[PDB]
DNA sequence: CGAGCAGCTACTTGTGAGCGGATA
DNA sequence: TATCCGCTCACAATGCCACACGCGCTGCTCGGCC
RNA sequence: UUAAACCGGCGUGUGGC
């Protein structure tokens, strides 16, 4: 839940955040490329 | 709407500014003013203090 | 046989890590061995219209993919080179390339 | 701060918890040490199933060269997935009794 | 099927057809969004819905087909466009897409449109190589657009007078400069009736901002083509909206060289508006007019332009005065020097009750001598330097009472004999 | 290969000239999109491209080459020139530079000029030591340009009025008074055809400043030589833009030793266009005018001179009146006294259908003596002796008939014997 | 157009268990 | 083909309290469903 | 629908017991 993870208005482009929110978007980043892969018809190497 | 804003810029600059966002001294502690520092970005007008 | 092998290198100068990889085959003349980069990040939207006209010219994956018939002092050129992040392939470190079946995908890919 | 979200994602994926626990729990379950399971999940190995009238067992795992002349022998009847799904399709047909 | 084919009729027989396709209490919902219940089931049926809509394009870069009917604005059933068609055939703002469209899914937003059928009322292979609007060759006005009905009706003069003040044609950029209370809604009311009657080859396109409701209500159902419109009920936003998607619609249509009418009122609401939805650069002009308020006003003034190869779009934007202020005044100075067609109204004379008041004095047209023929060209001349040395009252009791006298226009050239 | 060589011809030869390169559908781009990618097609055939354009220098210190046929504007084909270019010759705004280009590679802007190969149609020595522009000693009209044209055209009167009322020369400033529809559009026009068919010798450079674009397609593709315009399509910025750059132009033109006439209209739009685009002194004058609003024209204007050296700089802008307000006939007042030469035009007889309405009055020039031969100054001084008594419809009819009655001036002269 | 990715160490020591392994 | 011997990795390392600081710049590419 | 009342996450360094 976000209330675990805050991101708290820290001014400026710099912010005051959570560890893992920056794997979470990461993780969200790699599914979105994998679903978009496979539908493209890619490279076996590459979708491995 | 443009009332609000022809308005607002008639009656000089102003806006929702209702917001604090003042600092004070922290609860607990006391003291006496004895200098005070202030610098300004460049660009912006310098206040009379400064 | 100059078969495309699939490789995964530093991210984000990604064309630029193509050019180096390209200046580097020019260095030692090795075209005998190698060929070209195939970079198909080429979604090639113009929709140049009111209030914006920056369009993404460019999407594909990190991949830059190089036609080259493999030689281990090939590997460790295209490894040479910086920004190698990943030289992928079931291996140890000399893997088996793409099938010629997703060679013609990319060239779908590239023409689109 | 009860409710709370999910990530559908189109490949599965193994917990690292019944994995690198020291003892596994998927090791054991399988009959198979953790440097094979680590070879299969990073895709440079790969795991057979459902052999019948192959020469090869079941629960052995493949290289890529292994997965290329093996191939031809049979095509239809021998299936090798690989990856997560390949460990799941050899949990679901994984009895318990016998 | 199509949302028009569903739009022409009322709500009830909407309702009617919701009840056939077994849904949810429909008239609690909107009309519009009735519609969107209602294609939402017949998707439902297992077939291909076929739509069709105007582009508008967002900076994401997919589309909206916005729906004629609705005014050019967000809708329920806006189709959405994916982006991959505008990688194909770059589908511009304004062109008319017709396609097969399915239901969305859940967690979706509206139909998407997934092979397009009809671009523009053509092949779609004609999208792609063509010339643009921009990149055209501006000209006059060559071919003549005659406005006199030929029955004779006493709203007829109003088309008349125009003929005999200042002729339009083609490509033509007109203002209607006019108070309050001057006369301006029957006039473009009958304009448009007569260039659909007398002219039905081009296309009508007659346009409304920020009037009455009841005012657009009377003008979509009486003249011939279609109305689109935006009153007070939008904002800024939606008004340079509806205004920039019709602009680009016309634009896409004389592409395809045919030939656009845009009747709008009024020009200066259309010019507040820009004036408000525009960046503050610090300083103000006389009146209370940003510097850069003016830029995009002026784009879509001059949109209009009769072309070389084929098309045409004439646009009659008419002016108000007497609004107390500068800032509207303003706006119509800086629209006499860029439209290259002036048409001027009189109320000083139409609080008399005597209409038609146009002013025949400041009334004229650059280049024509291409919108007439020689010897008419001519006994015009001669009729202007008749009119010129008598009063205004004099001039415009003499126009209603010998064009009232009259029937047609050269019936009233052989009439003066 | 040239830009302008491949933007002589329309866009359909550039379409299958890309066809012929094997590109992207190429009428879906704008035209002078075309072009962009065709040269980045020729270039990637393995040649060096030779392009040409007059400099403009942005604060940076580099430079672009915009072209002719771009109206002097922004475009994709904009050649960019290094600052190395602007250290070794120092090349200044105006200068027209020719030589060998380059394609940009991914994540540059446009083409860049490698080396110069031809310093306005002279060798790039002549460039470095010459004498500038500011730096000259300027003169009256010595040499007279005459005007008619020789073979008796109704218009050709509009030439021979001139030569009758004040002649015209090199280095002269001239303005042209008028209201509007007084008949400018056309005099301007022949008088570009007459000095480009009598006097083929200089520089024919008209320039046209928030007009119709389908005047600005008029212009260009009927007189000679090149016709750069900003119509209403661009705001005060680039209108500025295209103004200080025909006009260094033309200083470095005149530094050059060669000839230019600057056929301007009109002025008085630049001067609204130069009041909106200065910073706010906290005051404004009579009228709506800041204070520093005219120091820019003013210069602009006065960059017309006539040279000990070599070359001359002719303009001929018209000034606007009867437009309501002050600030337009405040510009006209600022510009009475800057220029040498006035011509004013008559609106009150214009409407009359009584042209050319020339201010046979009004009209005049300053050291007119250098402008015309002894005896002939003689039988001008007569000749408006006789004008002056007569009342002015008096005057203007006696000139419109008794010059139509006539083919040529002398022949005019002859025949009043 | 906005957002995310990315490019510009070597002395800790013990305790313990699991996994080769080697050696008959 | 069973039994020790050694390799390799995980897991851990008092608790509190107080104070203070720093958690970046710009270019590219991808995400597109208000 | 109306009225009244109320509305420090992390690392680092230092020091002390
Ligand atoms: N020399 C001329 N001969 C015939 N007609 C003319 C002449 N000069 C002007 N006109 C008339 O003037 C009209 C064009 O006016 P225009 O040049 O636009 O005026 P201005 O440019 O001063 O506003 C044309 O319709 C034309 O009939
Ligand atoms: N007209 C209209 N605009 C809307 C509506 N909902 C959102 N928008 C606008 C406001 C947002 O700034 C914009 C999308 O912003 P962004 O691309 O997410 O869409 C709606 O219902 N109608
Ligand atoms: F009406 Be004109 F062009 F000044
Ligand atoms: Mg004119």
């Amino acid at each position: 839940p976000p209330d675990l993870r805050p991101l708290v208005p820290l001014d400026g482009g710099r912010f005051a955040t959570s560890d893992l929110n920056d794997l979470y978007r990461r993780v969200i980043n790699r599914n979105n490329r994998l679903k978009r892969l496979l539908d493209l018809a890619a490279p076996d190497i590459i979708v491995r | 709407t443009p009332e609000e804003k022809l308005l607002r810029a008639i009656f000089g600059e102003k806006a929702s500014d209702v917001k604090d966002s003042s600092l004070r001294v922290p609860n607990g502690v006391s003291g006496t003013v004895i200098d005070v520092q202030v610098f300004t970005r460049d660009g912006v007008e310098k206040d009379k203090r400064a | 046989k100059k078969r495309w092998y699939v490789v995964q290198a530093f991210s984000g100068f990604e064309g630029r890590v193509a050019t180096s990889l390209r200046e580097h085959i020019k260095l030692h003349n090795m075209e005998d061995l190698f060929g070209e980069v195939m970079v198909p990040t080429e979604e090639v939207v113009e929709i140049r219209g009111g209030q914006r006209r920056k369009s993404e010219r460019k999407f594909f994956p990190g991949y830059v993919l190089v036609q080259m018939v493999m030689n281990d002092a090939s590997w460790h050129l295209v490894r040479s080179v910086p920004r190698v992040m990943g030289f992928i392939g079931g291996t140890s470190d000399r893997p088996a390339p793409i099938s010629d079946k997703e060679v013609d995908a990319i060239m779908n890919r590239l023409q689109q | 701060r009860e409710r709370m979200g999910h990530i559908e994602l189109a490949s599965p994926t193994a917990h690292i918890w019944f994995l690198k626990s020291l003892p596994s729990r998927i090791g054991l379950l399988l009959d198979m040490p953790l440097r094979d399971i680590e070879r299969v999940l990073y895709f440079e190995s790969y795991v057979v199933i459902e052999g019948g009238m192959t020469n090869l067992e079941r629960q052995q795992i493949l290289t890529e060269e292994q997965y290329l002349d093996a191939l031809e022998e049979f095509g239809d009847e021998f299936d090798a997935k690989m990856g997560a799904e390949a460990i799941q399709a050899l949990l679901k047909s994984m009895d318990l009794e016998q | 099927m199509n949302l028009t084919e569903l739009k022409n009729t009322p709500v009830s027989e909407l309702i009617t057809l919701g009840e056939n396709m077994g849904l949810e209490n429909l008239a609690r919902m909107r009309k519009q969004d009735i519609i969107f219940a209602i294609l939402k089931q017949h998707a439902k049926s297992g077939e291909d819905i076929f739509g069709d809509g105007v582009l508008e394009i967002l900076q994401d870069g997919f589309g909206f087909l916005r729906s004629a009917d609705s005014s050019y604005l967000a809708g329920p059933d806006d189709i959405y466009v994916s982006p991959s068609q505008i990688r194909r055939f770059n589908l511009r703002t304004g062109d008319t897409i017709s396609g097969k469209i399915r239901p969305p899914k859940e967690g979706e937003r509206y139909f998407a449109l997934l092979k397009v059928n009809e671009v523009n009322f053509d092949k779609p292979e004609n999208a792609r190589n063509k010339i643009l609007f921009e990149n055209l060759t501006p000209l006059h006005a060559n071919s003549r657009l005659r406005m006199e009905r030929g029955n004779g009706s006493t709203e007829d003069l109003t088309a008349r007078v125009l003929d005999l003040a200042s002729p339009i044609g083609r490509g033509q950029r007109g203002l209607i400069v006019a108070p309050p209370k001057a006369g301006k809604t029957m006039l473009l009311q009958n304009i448009a009736q007569s260039i659909a009657y007398n002219h039905p080859d081009c296309v009508l396109m007659v346009l409304l901002i920020d009037e009455r409701p009841e005012e657009v209500t009377e003008m979509q159902r009486l003249v011939k083509g279609e109305v689109v419109a935006s009153t007070f009920d939008e904002p800024a936003s939606r008004h340079v909206q509806v205004a920039e998607m019709v602009i680009e619609k016309a634009k896409r249509l004389v592409e395809h060289k045919k030939d656009v009418i845009i009747l709008l009122d009024s020009i200066t609401r259309l010019a507040r508006a820009y004036n408000t939805v525009v960046p503050a650069s610090g300083k103000v002009l006389t009146g209370g007019v940003d510097a850069n308020a003016l830029h995009r006003p002026k784009r879509f003034f001059g949109a209009a332009r009769n072309v070389e190869e084929g098309g045409s779009l004439t646009i009659i934007a008419t002016a108000l005065i007497d609004t107390g202020s500068k800032m509207d005044e303003v706006i119509y100075e800086e629209f006499k020097g860029t439209g290259n067609m002036e048409l001027h109204l009189s109320r000083k004379i139409a609080e008399k009750r005597v209409f038609p008041a146009i002013d025949y004095n400041r009334s004229g047209t650059r280049k024509e001598e291409l919108l007439t023929t020689q010897e008419e060209l001519q006994k015009m001349w001669i009729l202007r330097k008749i009119i010129h040395p008598m009063g205004e009252i004099d001039a415009m009791e003499f126009l209603i009472n010998k064009l009232a006298m009259t029937k047609t226009n050269d019936d009233f050239f052989e009439m003066m004999k």
